[PDB]
């Protein structure tokens, strides 16, 4: 009911059982349901400049006469260079995050001066997102990945690095607004049982579930692995997907529907 | 397509989710920004009383700043829970709640601060806390800010509540500064086995001592969040945070004290 | 003359009755002469939730097609709950001002989020919003309706609740912008005798004007009293309209010109 | 089902038009938020004069710093008259003219500001001043803002002149803070009975004491805003503003001690 | 009627371009708006070391606090060099790249100000630096802000790396307020005839004094900006700037007071 | 008792006459942060109660 709802919203603790699934059966609301949200990748993506972003772009504005796209952007080496230097003196992860958001700020920036003309914008306030979705001239926004933690980002635990970066920024504004899938653009052609770059026997995973990828035990892998337990909480997003985009026409083909590259399920 | 630009650092190429490669460089305790900082967190409840329970408090706190450098915290309250219910029957998610609810910990604060403004005490903003405390803290004794994280759209999903409140946004902040201490001040003596002012509220036991992993493991409803309780497990520095009954004037100013007269919750930080 | 007004801008108090006078007679420019303004209600209208909201959201969807609308929210019943916790500690009307700007606030992200989708974006545009409303694809931007008064509130002749709330912030913009209508959107069929909700014997009123409202001696209103002085002093706003957002059309039908409610004349 | 979800509050479900119905919960008198703070509003015409007259003030001013807490609000002067004639040229509406002028009474501000820097005050922005106050006038002995209130496109419609300016502002703002007096500083020595540098300035007789009420009911031109005896009517806790001669060294500084001087203006409250 | 509406003015109706008609109105010295002001501006290549190089200088920077009235501006470093490289791979402009290297000493800024919280030093912004800076150096004793001036998309054009950088803002701020000094930490001594790190390095000698006039006919690399060298020669204020190792501890107090301790540049200030 | 202590045994004769505090810890001073501690109301030497009864 609404009238048990409302009793209980007023009367309980908001940690009240009966309360949380009072909650839990209000009805679902998609804010951007034709929307997609694309990470554009950090370290791996924007940091190799023009030969990896220059055809990145041609495909975005030629995929956005097709599809609604929030852009966000990595961050990368400039980041891990910041978090070395605050992680010598001992900064905590609040600070570090802050730090890193400057950098996906950066990467942003420059996506968002090449896609300019093609009436593209880096948008930053929440509010400019409305009127340049909706038209199919633009179609499309670029977005800074760092989430809005700040200070008040949760630790690890272990160390100081942030563990929420720039996948789970994307990936939690495809949450939040009820994008239809996100798509993790990066340099490798999925995930894989090891860093492919360090491991020459990997080998390619093209789907697994979270519980079947933590089950693994990996000692690295191509996403956060925070964002496999936000993956497994979303409402929305129950699914991601990393492709190459090192590779013309993959992005395109992930939007068209395709299962190029690794499909990473919830459950 | 061409070779990454690496800028080289100790971090450099690596993805940082490799805990193996990451810990030489970061694995460390971090240090104290402002250790000389006690953070207090004043419940939305105990202002949604009204100038009754705020009078008192005002005056406790006007006695308190010569003795402390306060950054005070303020929580939501009922109108949060109005909120709740406009935005759930609208069927908004729990990101879209978030601000919306730590709007009303917003306003508590400005109206706190109000009352403390002839004592030099303003509120002040997330961005400024985050980045300017230090300075506003040296013009005057003490500051009022809103108790909630911007976590916004960037909240976490699986509940339709938003989970990261103000006790988790007060102790958030407080362990990032490696503040001396959070004191909690609620509307009830502390933490009880049931809810004092629910149904079985017969059946309710004060604690006076808890520990945070304890608290996480039992189901029953509780006078702070339990998120709060998930980020005191990987707190850094805040060993203990004490809930205690603003409505009895001198609880606050003991517990600043480390003197026990409420529920004192046992994080998982550790040693001499 | 404007030589004489030029003149007399220049050597005289702008108290002068002279200056006043000359600068009466100067051009009158509507800078959003085919917008319309519209305030959704706060306790009226958003405070009822999903049953009365929705509706409305899908006549405004509707209704952009022909029309250009500046949606303005009320507070409602949460500034109620604030106005009271600071009355009660007896903080003036300024301090009462800022706090009911967060609720029209929350009132508006709410209705936004359920218009984003539409195109139609939360504006606080400081100078103006042109694009949104330029555009067929928009045609509508929603903004928060308490006007920016703060501390500088002027205070009522008693009491501390700010006498310029949520319906003097949506007229002031209707007559700032030249705006060819000003409509609220309520509960109630229109202006009544009395309250209707606590004298069940009130008889609705379908058009009066300010001197005839002044001589009725209402206790109770349906629109804030300090706005029947404004529309009578207002240059391009001359007349509003009440009517009932929970009769779907009413808010259709009076953008089209119809009297379907109370209309309330400043002559 | 469809009915109003109320928040539980004296004030719940009514429409706050009632005023027998908002008396009991809102008809108090307001309490002083900054009862320790004095309110000088330095009129454009007299920063319009340049160094003759701002060197002189500054000099005063830099005195009174250790003697009062001074919250320093300038007018905008001959510049706002020009954006009129411009403004009312194009046809722009009262609303559009009104934040035109109150941008110089802003750089009036940074001019004041900046002389006085190296005593420590700067010129502080309207937010800041509306809600962070107290924690700069305990950093410094004195800050500077816009005498302008932020009314803008909300501006009140009827003349196409801005009725909120600079005198009603500063008033708005020390009446709200509950503050210890307002003080305006005029380039003549008061208010007269006509324009002392106008057409009949022969028959000028000079007011040392009126009310209010009085100057509402005059016909003429004002040294101050019409729209500033409005707003003194329903002032709260104000009950005198003098208006003095600023290009007389001493009198601002006899003012702020309570000291006539000037022209005493008589608000609508009495004593307690 | 199309006449220009014009305030009469001493720079009325003029174009400000006629230099013979602007002298008689603002052709003198300006005044000093913080003259006990000492900017001191680190090298962002300082920063990039680390904690071998930050925690030396911040305890020389905490026994600094009561001795002076510090604004510490933080230069880019080493990331900047990488946004360059990914911006002048794709193509952007030199007003594009100039507000990507400002980010960078405005992060080198915020990790500087986080060890020093403690003592009450908090990072501000440079609107905050631009118009308020007397007031939260009246509430704390030292505050550090970004040395890149914000030129943004408006920098200069001609060469694809942003000329005015750290070096070159810290002294326009410095000038433009007064300030008693402006001194250049680095990673070296000073300024050498050839860079002592690179490839002729083993021609490099140590310059102790120099001129910025002898040094702009110069060709070759320099430890500043070839723009501070410019703003030199248009200075009003400052007549000598030392660059200072800050890898050395002790040298940066002892440049505070006046010892020559690295190489002094002579600015084209000579009061006379 | 009878023996010897680590304060006037004067110390505890006015405690019993004490007006305000109500404790007093003796902390080792030769361990850093056991004072830091001690003044924020840790227990981390002694606590000696004097007669001041809490409410
Ligand atoms: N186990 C428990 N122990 C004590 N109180 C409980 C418990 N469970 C529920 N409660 C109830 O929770 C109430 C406190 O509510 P809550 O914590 O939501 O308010 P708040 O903390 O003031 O608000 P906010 O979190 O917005 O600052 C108490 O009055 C009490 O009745
Ligand atoms: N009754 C009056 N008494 C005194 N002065 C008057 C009167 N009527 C007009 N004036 C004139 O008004 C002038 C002051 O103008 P005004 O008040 O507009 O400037 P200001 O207050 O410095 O500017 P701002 O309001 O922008 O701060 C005086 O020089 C005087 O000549
Ligand atoms: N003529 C010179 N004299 C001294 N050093 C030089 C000279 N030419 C080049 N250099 C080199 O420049 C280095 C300093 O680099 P740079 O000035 O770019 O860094 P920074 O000033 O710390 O950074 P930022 O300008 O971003 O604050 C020195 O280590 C030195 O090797
Ligand atoms: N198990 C794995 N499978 C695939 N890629 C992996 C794995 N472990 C590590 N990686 C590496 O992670 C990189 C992507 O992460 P990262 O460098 O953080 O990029 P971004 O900055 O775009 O997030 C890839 O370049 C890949 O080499
Ligand atoms: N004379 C009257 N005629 C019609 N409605 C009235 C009158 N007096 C009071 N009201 C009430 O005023 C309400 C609208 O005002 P309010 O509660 O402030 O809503 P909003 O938040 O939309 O301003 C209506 O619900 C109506 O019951
Ligand atoms: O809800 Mo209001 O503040 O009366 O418009
Ligand atoms: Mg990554
Ligand atoms: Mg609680
Ligand atoms: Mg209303
Ligand atoms: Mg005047
Ligand atoms: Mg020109
Ligand atoms: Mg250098
Ligand atoms: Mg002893």
């Amino acid at each position: 009911s609404t009238a048990e709802l409302e009793e209980l919203l007023m009367q309980r603790s908001l940690t009240d059982p009966q309360l949380q699934a009072a909650a839990a059966a209000a009805a679902d609301f998609r804010i951007l349901p034709d929307a997609t949200v694309i990470k554009i990748g950090g370290q791996s993506v924007i940091d190799r400049g023009r030969a990896a972003v220059y055809p990145l772009v041609d495909e975005i504005v030629a995929a956005r006469k097709n599809h609604k796209l929030l852009i966000g952007t990595g961050a990368g080496t400039r980041a891990r260079h910041l978090y070395s230097i605050a992680a010598g003196l001992g900064l905590p992860a609040g600070v570090l995050a802050q730090l890193g958001s400057s950098v996906a700020d950066q990467n942003a920036a420059m996506l968002g001066q090449l896609l300019a003309k093609h009436g593209i914008p880096v948008v930053g306030g929440a509010g400019l997102s409305a009127v340049p979705l909706s038209l199919a001239e633009v179609n499309a926004v670029v977005f800074s990945g760092m989430p809005p933690y700040k200070l008040w980002m949760r630790p690890a635990a272990e160390g100081v690095i942030p563990p929420y970066r720039t996948d789970a920024g994307c990936f939690l504004l495809a949450e939040q607004f009820g994008c239809k899938q996100m798509i993790f653009v990066k340099d490798e052609d999925g995930l894989y049982t090891a860093n492919p770059k360090t491991s020459k026997d990997a080998t390619f995973i093209p789907r697994i579930s979270v519980d079947e990828m933590k089950a693994k035990g990996l000692h690295d892998s191509i996403l956060e692995f925070p964002v496999l337990d936000l993956l497994q909480s979303a409402q929305h997003v129950r699914e991601v997907q990393v492709v190459n985009g090192l590779v013309p026409g993959n992005l395109t083909r992930a939007l068209a529907g395709e299962h190029v590259g690794t499909i990473i399920t919830a459950s | 397509t061409n070779s990454i630009k690496h800028v080289i650092s100790p971090l450099a190429r690596q993805t940082l989710q490799d805990r193996d490669l990451t810990r030489p460089v970061a694995g460390k305790r971090p240090i104290r920004l402002l250790p000389w900082l006690q953070v207090v967190k004043i419940g939305g409840r105990v202002m949604d009383r009204g100038a009754d329970a705020i009078l008192p408090l005002v005056e406790e706190l006007r006695k308190l700043l010569p003795e402390h450098r306060l950054l005070i915290l303020t929580g939501a309250g009922v109108r949060a829970r109005h909120v709740f219910s406009v935005g759930l029957d609208l069927g908004l998610p729990v990101g879209s709640l978030a601000p919306l609810a730590a709007s009303e910990a917003g306003q508590n604060g400005h109206i706190l601060a109000a009352m403390l403004a002839s004592e030099g005490v303003s509120y002040v903003e997330h961005p400024t806390v985050a980045d300017q405390l230090a300075i506003h803290l040296s013009a005057t004794r003490a500051v009022v800010g809103s108790a909630f994280p911007p976590y916004h759209h960037h909240e976490f999903p699986g509940s339709r509540i938003p989970p990261h409140r103000a006790d988790t946004g007060a102790f958030l902040l407080a362990d990032a500064f490696g503040a001396a201490g959070l004191t909690i001040v609620e509307n009830v003596d502390g933490i009880y086995t049931a809810d004092p002012n629910g149904p079985d509220r017969g059946q309710a036991r004060f604690l006076p001592e808890t520990s945070a992993t304890d608290l996480a493991k039992s189901e029953g409803p509780l006078p702070v969040d339990r998120a709060l309780l998930d980020v005191m497990a990987t707190a850094r520095h805040i060993e203990r945070v004490q809930v205690v009954n603003g409505l009895v004037p001198g609880r606050l100013t003991a517990a600043l004290r480390g003197e026990h007269v409420g529920t004192l919750i046992r994080t998982g930080v550790r040693p001499a």
